[PDB]
């Protein structure tokens, strides 16, 4: 709680880059646990930890779009802090989402049917933070695309 | 007709006595003749294109006035025997150099000592490759050359700082110093012109720094970015960073040499170009 | 340029003092020793003005720092006259211990 | 005429390119003119400084004789 | 454009004039450093001699 | 008091015939001193460096940005006291640089007295272009430009 200075790093593998979750190591914190980034009074924003076998302990790491999002880079001082929601008003029972691909070269046509979308989208971003117009990726049939949260309601 | 009988001659002559020789006085004016026997005999050994015995006879000169009363004609004695085996090959002179600075540092004379501090790491730098050490006196002599407040001594210092921490590859000291050197410029019309070369300086290290500190520290900086040197900093970064956020390195390399086109690139960016180049493809397999 | 050339005339205001008193202070030790391209036209125009002023800063600034240089030229002689004074004067001053 | 439409774009682009290599030269000189400033710095130390020795000490070698 | 690019050649030829000075600026910008530094020492020692000298002969 | 030590100071210099800080210790008086609060020393400086400016064949040159300095001040005055000075001074006008110095003016003049923006302004938006404006050139512009609201703004 007493919310310790690390240091914004790169996502190890591109596995976890498409989670979405403040990758960090198995020897600071613990995937699942909620956290909230610290980089100035007028920015705070909320990330899920996924620890990985090789992040160096006292350094988080981010994927581009949560650093694309945030304003991040390999290297510099932020606060992370453990933050604990509030189950009775914060769980997401409907999502509104503005989706578009994220590869400009990988354009196509082909139809996707979001019925499959998300039911695999709560397999895969289960117990995450979410917050209105977060951008990120999400891998559907081995294809990238570049969600971006419009509204969350309880 | 050389000087090694009068090395000798002076040599017989320099015996800490105790006898009549003394009698009540020491030697004091023949211990100064006998270093002006030592400060001719040094001279002439480069007049006589020696190099190794030379620089070997201002120490001696020196090393028989240091007991004396003044350290100080033999510590320039000393700072000329580190002008003596410099031009030559041998690494006597860099420890004379020492010599100097225990001497002017030990004194109050951090001025000069500053003066060839930074010749030190000229040598291990350019002659006798120690770099880290050469870079380590740089910022030291740095330190000292703000000390008496000599700005741009102090940034000679911090170019062969700062433009070697790039192929030492720590860029991110590498903008820790272009920063408060050069938003300490624009108030001096002196460097103003110069001064967004030095955030091209501090903007194109990267080591991937894809933030937008780079769009931002452009803009802490105030910057016309009409401005007509920094269309080739501000928005050639655009295309040269754009376009690795295109992941997309072929027109990088046509308007790398269209910057090429208009201002023709130099050793060093040239080198930190093709390395950030390595990274842009290396991101873009991937 | 111009605030250094008179740093120079301080240099001068220097030297001069300094070696008046190491012509004396010698002879004080021996006493001690006892329809568009016609905007482009309009745009050479405007270059035909920079080159003219251009150039006469040119010539001028060629007369400038040869000035200079010949201020060098007085610097260096008396400067170094003032050397070899420095040092005979001090190590006869101290020769005279006694 | 094509011919001088084609050296109204290419002569007067090796116009700017002749003023360019000038241009080159003048950053050179200015920036140069510039970096020799911080040695008129070491002057600056070293002319009335050298004074502040040297003056100070024929005030008192001068002196020496009283 | 042919007249103004002769002159601005002749210009570009001013400039090698000034090539032609910087090299002469350069070295003489070296050689008076060479001198300041070496006289530093012999203009800082003297008063120190003096200290010395004066002692004695009051 | 840190002008009043230049003042004072270059008193001294002035007294040395050390022209270099006589002159320069001045400068450092009337170009934050005319934008505070001392007027008729703002000409007053910049024409006793202009004279002997004008003296020497090295300071003739450095005299133009020195009746720049004169001419620009405005001291609530609303007038050519600025042409006063261009018909004074040894211009030149086929000198060039000088017009980045008068034709300035010459404009501008005519548009604070016909209480017009839209081409003082105009003459930065053209020369910021051909000269780099520092902090003391654009705040002297925002103070003519005050002059300029106390013509206007009701």
């Amino acid at each position: 709680m007493a919310g310790r200075s690390m240091q914004a790093a790169r996502c190890p593998t591109d596995e976890l880059s498409l989670s979405n979750c403040a990758v960090v190591s198995e020897k600071d914190y613990q995937s699942g646990q909620h956290v909230i980034v610290r980089t100035s009074p007028n920015h705070k924003y909320i990330f899920t930890l996924r620890t990985h076998p090789s992040v160096v302990p006292g350094s988080v790491a981010f994927s581009l779009p949560q650093r694309k999002w945030a304003g991040l880079s390999i290297g510099q001082e932020i606060e992370v802090a453990l933050y604990s929601f509030d189950k009775a008003k914060q769980c997401i029972g409907t999502m509104t989402i503005e989706i578009d691909f994220l590869q400009k070269k990988n354009i196509d046509s082909n139809p996707y049917d979001t019925d499959k979308m998300a039911a695999e989208f709560i397999q895969q971003f289960n117990n995450q933070a979410f917050s209105v117009g977060q951008q990120l990726v999400f891998s559907f049939n081995d294809k990238l695309f570049g969600l971006l949260v419009k509204d969350i309601e309880a | 007709a050389e000087a090694m009988a009068l090395l000798a001659e002076a040599e017989r002559k320099v015996k800490n006595s105790q006898s009549f020789f003394s009698g009540l006085f020491g030697g004091s004016s023949k211990i100064e003749e006998a270093c002006e026997i030592y400060a001719r005999a040094a001279n002439m050994f480069k007049m006589a294109k020696n190099w190794s015995a030379a620089g070997n006879a201002f120490c001696q000169a020196a090393q028989l006035h240091l007991q004396l009363q003044s350290k100080h004609d033999a510590a320039t004695c000393f700072v000329d025997a580190g002008n003596a085996f410099k031009k030559a090959d041998p690494q006597e002179a860099i420890n004379c150099l020492m010599r100097a600075i225990e001497i002017y540092t030990d004194m109050g004379r951090f001025t000069i000592a500053a003066k060839h501090h930074i010749s030190i790491a000229e040598i291990y730098e350019t002659e006798l490759v120690d770099v880290e050490k050469a870079i380590a006196h740089y910022e030291q002599s740095a330190d000292y050359y703000k000390g008496e407040e000599s700005n741009s001594s102090a940034n000679k210092c911090l170019l062969k700082v700062a433009g070697y921490a790039a192929q030492l590859e720590q860029y991110q000291k590498a903008i820790d110093i272009y920063e408060q050197v050069g938003t300490s410029a624009m108030d001096s019309p002196l460097l103003k012109y110069s001064a967004k070369d030095y955030f091209f300086k501090a903007a194109l290290c990267h080591f991937c720094i894809d933030m937008l500190n780079a769009k931002l520290a452009v803009q802490k900086y105030e910057e016309l970015f009409p401005a007509f040197s920094d269309s080739r900093e501000c928005k050639l970064m655009k295309k040269l960073l754009e376009a690795h956020e295109e992941q997309n390195v072929d027109s990088y390399t046509e308007s790398v040499k269209e910057y090429d086109s208009i201002s023709r690139l130099d050793q060093w960016l040239t080198t930190m170009l093709l390395r950030i180049k390595k990274t842009i493809q290396g991101d873009e397999e991937d | 340029l111009d605030e250094q050339g008179e740093q120079l005339d301080r240099v001068e205001e220097g030297m001069n003092h300094i070696n008046q008193d190491m012509k004396e202070a010698e002879k004080n030790l021996k006493d001690l020793g006892k329809a568009r391209e016609n905007e482009m036209d309009e745009n050479l125009e405007q270059v035909s003005g920079i080159i003219g002023n251009l150039r006469h800063m040119a010539l001028d600034m060629g007369n400038e720092i040869d000035t200079q240089n010949r201020q060098i030229d007085r610097i260096m002689e008396k400067a170094d006259s003032n050397k070899t004074r420095i040092d005979e004067a001090n190590q006869r001053a101290t020769k005279m211990l006694g | 005429a094509l011919s001088e439409i084609e050296t109204r774009h290419s002569e007067i682009i090796k116009l700017e390119n002749s003023i360019r290599e000038l241009h080159d030269m003048f950053m050179d000189m200015a920036m140069l003119v510039e970096s020799q400033g911080e040695m008129i710095d070491r002057i600056e130390y070293n002319v009335e400084h050298a004074v502040d020795y040297v003056e100070r000490a024929v005030s008192d070698t001068k002196k020496a004789v009283k | 454009l042919q007249q103004t690019q002769a002159q601005v050649d002749e210009v570009v030829d001013i400039m090698r004039v000034n090539v032609d000075k910087v090299l002469e600026r350069d070295q003489k910008l070296s050689e008076l450093d060479d001198r300041a530094d070496a006289l530093q020492a012999g203009a800082s020692q003297f008063e120190t001699s003096a200290a010395k000298l004066k002692r004695k002969y009051w």
